DNA sequence: AAAAAAAAAAAAAAAAAAAAAAAAA
DNA sequence: TTTTTTTTTTTTTTTTTTTTTTTTT
C-alpha cells in the first residue's frame, strides 16, 4: 500500500487507518498457524481466562500475512499499536462479549522484531520508531500511579468536569468548566479519576557486550500499566519499545544546548534466563533409591574435585535440621552452620559460590567490603533510590536461607559482634537512628576461611590457628580443615580436572551419577517444606555412652573437650539425614552417620596427637559407612608417603 | 610503550580516580561516568608503581578488580556494573626497604594475602653486590648516557611491535591432549619442588 | 616512647522541595 | 491585573580533607 507523501500522515487519514483497522481484525481470525490451528484463539481465551489484558504478538507471522501493516508498524508504531488495541478489544468481545467488563482495553504486544540495536548504536534516525534493544536493568522505580483519565474539580461551582484523557507526552491543562465558565486552578478528584500503572527503570548495556575501550550506555524506558514489575535490577532484558522524544525533553533552560532527552516507551519485555505438580512423585520415584544419599552427597558442586566430606557436610546444611522451642523459652536452632578452614587454594569460595548458585534465599557476602551488602544492619538513603531506608544486615536478607560468609577471618569488630549476635540469639536488634527493633534473621551461616599465617599446622588446635575467638567457633556445628598436603596421584588427578576444565571452556568450543542440578534443587525444596523427621527411634543408650566416653577421653588429655553442644549438632545432622531420605523418622543408621560426621569435625579439630588418640580410641564409629576399600587406600597411601619422605630427605 | 596503558603511584590516587566515579550530565537527566585509572586500563596495563605504600580503602578495589575483572558502582543516583579486563604490574618496595632472603616472600612485602593469591608472577631482584654485575650496569648507563639518540638498537621499532601485539591479541590458541599432558606432568613436578623451603608455596 | 593505621570532626558542596517576590505582558 | 520564572531558604545529605585517637614495635 505504499502511497502517498508520509508514513505516519498516511495512517492518520481515516481511509487507510480502517482499512489496516479490519485487515488486521482480518489476520486475527484468519492467520491460524502452520499447524496449531488459531494461535491467537487460544491466546485470547487464556488471556480474558487469567484476565491478562495483553496480547503479544509476533513480528515474523505478521509480516508474512500482512506485510504491509508489519511495515507501517516500525515507521509510526504510536498508531498502528493504537489501531491494533481497538482492533483487539472489539475482537475479544466478539470471543469473550462479558470480558467487556474488564479493563475495557487491550494492549497489543510485538515480540522478535527482526533488527537489534545496541544503546550505544542510537542516533537521531530512530526517533519516533519501534525498536528493539536488550540491556541490563540498572534501576527501577516503585508501581507510581499515574493519571490516566482525569477529572478536575471546578473550585467555584463544585461541579466535576469530564475526562481529560492524559498524555504521555503533555501533562493535560483543563480550560474552563462549562457550568460556570471559570479558568480556576481547579484541582484532580481522585475518588472519580482513573489511573494507570507507571514504572520508571534504566536499561544499561550489557558489560558482556561491550567492547575493549568503551564504556555502557543507559536508556530511561518506562513500563504502563501492565508491563511494571515485569523487571528487577540485575535482570538482562530484551526491550522492545519506542523511542520516544517529544514530550517535554528540551533543555532550553540557561547554561544549555537545544539537546533533547530520550525515553523509550516500553511496548515488549522479554527476560532472557517453582511451584510444580507430579514432580513430588519424580522427588519420591529416586528417594527410594537406596542410596540417594551417596548420589546428592556426590552432587553437589560438580566442578569441585574430591573433598567429599565437605560436600556431605554442606548437602546436610543445606537440608538443615528441624528448630524447635520447648514451651517459649529454650530456643534450638535447626540450622546447621558449617565453617570451613583451609590453606588457600582449595575451592572453597568455589563451595560458597555454588551454594550461593544452587540455594534459594541464599546471599554471599565477604569479611572484607567487596561484597554488595554487609553484615550489619543500618539506615540510610539508598544511593540510587535517594529515599531513607533501613539497609537490614545481610544475615537477615537470609532470613530463612543461606547467607555464605568469605574471609571470614578478615572481619570487622562490628561484623564479628553482629554475626555473635545473629549466630547465637537469631536476631538483630537495631537502635541506630529512631528504630528501637528487634527483626529476626534465621539464618544458616556457611563460612571460609584461611587459617593464620596462611598455613593450616595440624601441630596446634584448631581454634589457636585461626583468627576467630573461641564463641564465634562454638556456635559452628561443623569445622571443615581443608588441608592442601603434597600428593603426586591427587595432585596429577586435579591438574587433569582443571585443565580439562579449561580445554571444554574454550571460546570456539562454547561411584553413582549426580542428580541434575535443578532436579536437586526441586528435592531440596520439597524436602525442606514438607518432611519433619521425629527422633522418636534414637537410641538413648548409645548416644549417652558414646558422650560419656568422649568427655572421659578428651578430658584424659589436655584437650578440647566435648560439651552438649555436640549432642545438639549431632541430633541436627541426624535430623537432616533423615530429611534428605524423607524418612520422616530418624533411623539408626541416620544417627550413626550424624555421630560419623560430628566425630571427625571435633578429631580433626584437635591437635596432631590427640588427632591419633581419639582416632584410634573411637574409630569404630568413624568408620560408619566406611567401606574396607577406603581406609585400606588411606593406609597404603600414608606408608608410601612415610617411605616417600624417608627417601628424600 | 603499551596502548591503553595506564601509570599510577601509592598514595598520589584515592579509591574514585582510581577506578570510577559517577557525575550528572550537564545537559540532561543522564548521569555519565568519570573512567578512573583502573577503566582506562580496560584491555590494556595498569602499572601501580609503590603498590605496597597503597592505601586498604584502594587495595579492596584493586583485588576486586583482580577478582571479577569488574567494578559495581551505587553512586549519585546511579548504579553501574562496568567492565575492568586489565592486567597488573605492581612495584612493591620489600618491608623495611630492603628484600630480607631469609624469610618467604610473604613476610618480605606488606601486601594481604589476597593480593598476593592472584598475582600470577612475583619477580624478586636482589641488588647482589657483585662486581662484574656492577660494572656491566654502570657501561651500559654510561652508554646511554654518552649516545642519547643513538647505543637503541632495538631489531623492531616500538609502532610494529605495537601493531604485532594488537594482531596477535585476537589469538585463541587451544590446548592440544599433548600440551594437556604435557602441564599435567609439570604441574606435578612443580609441586614437588615445594616438598628446602621456597619464598612462598605452590 | 614514638610511628602507623583508623576513626571521628568538621567544613564545603550538592540535591531538592517548597514558599514568596519581581518582571512581563 | 495576573501569570510566570526566578529567588531564596530551609533541610538534609554527601564528600574531601584534616585532625584526633587507637594500636603496635
Ligand atoms: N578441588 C578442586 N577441584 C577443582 N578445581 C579446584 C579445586 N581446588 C582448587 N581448584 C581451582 O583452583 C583455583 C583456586 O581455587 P579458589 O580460587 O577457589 O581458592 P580458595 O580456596 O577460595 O582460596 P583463598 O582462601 O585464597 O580465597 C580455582 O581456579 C579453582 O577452580
Ligand atoms: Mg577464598
Ligand atoms: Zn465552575
Amino acid at each position: 500500500d505504499l502511497k502517498g507523501h508520509s508514513v505516519r500522515e498516511w495512517v492518520s487519514m481515516a481511509g487507510p487507518r480502517l482499512e489496516i483497522h479490519h485487515r488486521f481484525k482480518n489476520f486475527l481470525r484468519t492467520h491460524v498457524d502452520s499447524h496449531g490451528h488459531n494461535v491467537f484463539k487460544e491466546r485470547i481465551s487464556d488471556m480474558c481466562k487469567e484476565n491478562r489484558e495483553s496480547l503479544v504478538v509476533n513480528y515474523e507471522d505478521l509480516a508474512a500475512r500482512e506485510h504491509v501493516l508489519a511495515y507501517f508498524l516500525p515507521e509510526a508504531p504510536a498508531e498502528l499499536l493504537q489501531i491494533f488495541d481497538e482492533a483487539a478489544l472489539e475482537v475479544v468481545l466478539a470471543m469473550y462479549p462479558k470480558y467487556d467488563r474488564i479493563t475495557n482495553h487491550i494492549h497489543v504486544r510485538i515480540s522478535h522484531l527482526p533488527l537489534v540495536e545496541e544503546l550505544r548504536s542510537l542516533r537521531q534516525l530512530h526517533l519516533n520508531q519501534l525498536i528493539r534493544t536488550s540491556g541490563v536493568v540498572t534501576s527501577c522505580t516503585g508501581v507510581l500511579p499515574q493519571l490516566s483519565m482525569v477529572k478536575y474539580n471546578c473550585n467555584k461551582c463544585n461541579f466535576v468536569l469530564g475526562p481529560f484523557c492524559q498524555s504521555q507526552n503533555q501533562e493535560v491543562k483543563p480550560g474552563s468548566c462549562p457550568e460556570c465558565q471559570s479558568a480556576g486552578p481547579f484541582e484532580v478528584n481522585m475518588e472519580e479519576t482513573i489511573y494507570q500503572n507507571y514504572q520508571r527503570i534504566r536499561i544499561q548495556e550489557s558489560p558482556g557486550k561491550v567492547a575493549a575501550g568503551r564504556l555502557p550506555r543507559s536508556k530511561d524506558a518506562i513500563l504502563l500499566a501492565d508491563l511494571v514489575d515485569s523487571c528487577k535490577p540485575g535482570d538482562e532484558i530484551e526491550l522492545t519499545g519506542i523511542y520516544h522524544n517529544n514530550y517535554d525533553g528540551s533543555l532550553n533552560t540557561a547554561n544549555g544546548f537545544p539537546v533533547f532527552a530520550t525515553v523509550i516507551l516500553a511496548n515488549h519485555v522479554a527476560k532472557k534466563d517453582e511451584l510444580t505438580d507430579e514432580d513430588v512423585k519424580m522427588i519420591t520415584s529416586l528417594s527410594k533409591d537406596q542410596q540417594i544419599g551417596e548420589k546428592i552427597f556426590a552432587s553437589i558442586a560438580p566442578s569441585i574435585y574430591g573433598h567429599e566430606d565437605i560436600k556431605r557436610g554442606l548437602a546436610l546444611a543445606l537440608f538443615g535440621g528441624e528448630p524447635k522451642n520447648p514451651g517459649g523459652k529454650h530456643k534450638v536452632r535447626g540450622d546447621i552452620n558449617v565453617l570451613l578452614c583451609g590453606d588457600p587454594g582449595t575451592a572453597k569460595s568455589q563451595f560458597l559460590k555454588y551454594i550461593e548458585k544452587v540455594s534459594s534465599r541464599a546471599i554471599f557476602t565477604t569479611g572484607q567490603g567487596a561484597s554488595a551488602v554487609g553484615l550489619t544492619a543500618y539506615v540510610q538513603r539508598h544511593p540510587v533510590s535517594r529515599e531513607w531506608t533501613l539497609e537490614a544486615g545481610a544475615l537477615v536478607l537470609a532470613d530463612r536461607g543461606v547467607c555464605l560468609i568469605d574471609e571470614f577471618d578478615k572481619m570487622n569488630d562490628q561484623d564479628r559482634t553482629s554475626i555473635h549476635e545473629a549466630m547465637e540469639q537469631q536476631s538483630i536488634s537495631i537502635s541506630k537512628a529512631g528504630i528501637v527493633t528487634s527483626l529476626q534473621a534465621r539464618c544458616t551461616v556457611i563460612a571460609a576461611a584461611n587459617p593464620i599465617g596462611g598455613r593450616y599446622d595440624p601441630s596446634l588446635t584448631f581454634s589457636e590457628n585461626v583468627d576467630l575467638t573461641e564463641p564465634i567457633i562454638s556456635r559452628f556445628d561443623i569445622l571443615c580443615v581443608v588441608r592442601d598436603t603434597v600428593d603426586p596421584v591427587q595432585d596429577e588427578m586435579l591438574a587433569r580436572f582443571v585443565v580439562g576444565s579449561h580445554v571444554r571452556h574454550h571460546p570456539s568450543n562454547k561411584g553413582v551419577e549426580p542428580l541434575p542440578q535443578e532436579v536437586l534443587k526441586k528435592y531440596i525444596i520439597y524436602a525442606k517444606e514438607r518432611v519433619h523427621p521425629k527422633l522418636n527411634q534414637m537410641d538413648q543408650d548409645k548416644v549417652a555412652k558414646m558422650y560419656s566416653d568422649l568427655r572421659k577421653e578428651s578430658m584424659a588429655t589436655g584437650s578440647i573437650p566435648i560439651t552438649v553442644r555436640h549432642i545438639e549438632s549431632m541430633i541436627r545432622m541426624a535430623e537432616a539425614h533423615a530429611r534428605i531420605h524423607l524418612r520422616d523418622y530418624v533411623i539408626e543408621d541416620d544417627v550413626n552417620m550424624a555421630i560419623r560426621v560430628m566425630l571427625e569435625s571435633f578429631i580433626d579439630t584437635q591437635k596432631f596427637s590427640v588427632m591419633r588418640s581419639m582416632r584410634k580410641t573411637f574409630a569404630r564409629y568413624l568408620s560408619f559407612r566406611r567401606d574396607n576399600n577406603e581406609l585400606l587406600l588411606f593406609i597404603l597411601k600414608q606408608l608410601v608417603a612415610e617411605q616417600v619422605t624417608y627417601q628424600r630427605n | 610503550f603499551s596502548p591503553r596503558a595506564v601509570y599510577t603511584s601509592g598514595k598520589a590516587s584515592s579509591a574514585a580516580g582510581l577506578t570510577a566515579a559517577v557525575v550528572r550530565d550537564e545537559e540532561s537527566h543522564e548521569f555519565v561516568i568519570e573512567a578512573g585509572a583502573l577503566m582506562l586500563a580496560d584491555n590494556g596495563v595498569c602499572c601501580i608503581d609503590e603498590f605496597d605504600k597503597m592505601d586498604v580503602r584502594d587495595q579492596v578495589a584493586i583485588h576486586e578488580a583482580m577478582e571479577q575483572q569488574t567494578i559495581s558502582i551505587t553512586k549519585a543516583g546511579v548504579k553501574a556494573t562496568l567492565n575492568a579486563r586489565t592486567s597488573i604490574l605492581a612495584a612493591a618496595n620489600p618491608i623495611s626497604g630492603h628484600y630480607d632472603r631469609s624469610k618467604s616472600l610473604k613476610q618480605n612485602i606488606n601486601l594481604s594475602a589476597p593480593i598476593m593469591s592472584r598475582f600470577d608472577l612475583f619477580f624478586i631482584l636482589v641488588d647482589e653486590c657483585n662486581e662484574v654485575t656492577d660494572y656491566a650496569i654502570a657501561r651500559r648507563i654510561v652508554d646511554l648516557h654518552s649516545r642519547i639518540e643513538e647505543s637503541i638498537d632495538r631489531v623492531y621499532s616500538l609502532d610494529d611491535i605495537r601493531r604485532y601485539l594488537l594482531f596477535a591479541r585476537q589469538f585463541k590458541p587451544k590446548i592440544s591432549k599433548e600440551s594437556e599432558d604435557f602441564i599435567v606432568e609439570q604441574y606435578k613436578h612443580l609441586r614437588q619442588r615445594d616438598g628446602t623451603k621456597s619464598s612462598w608455596r605452590i
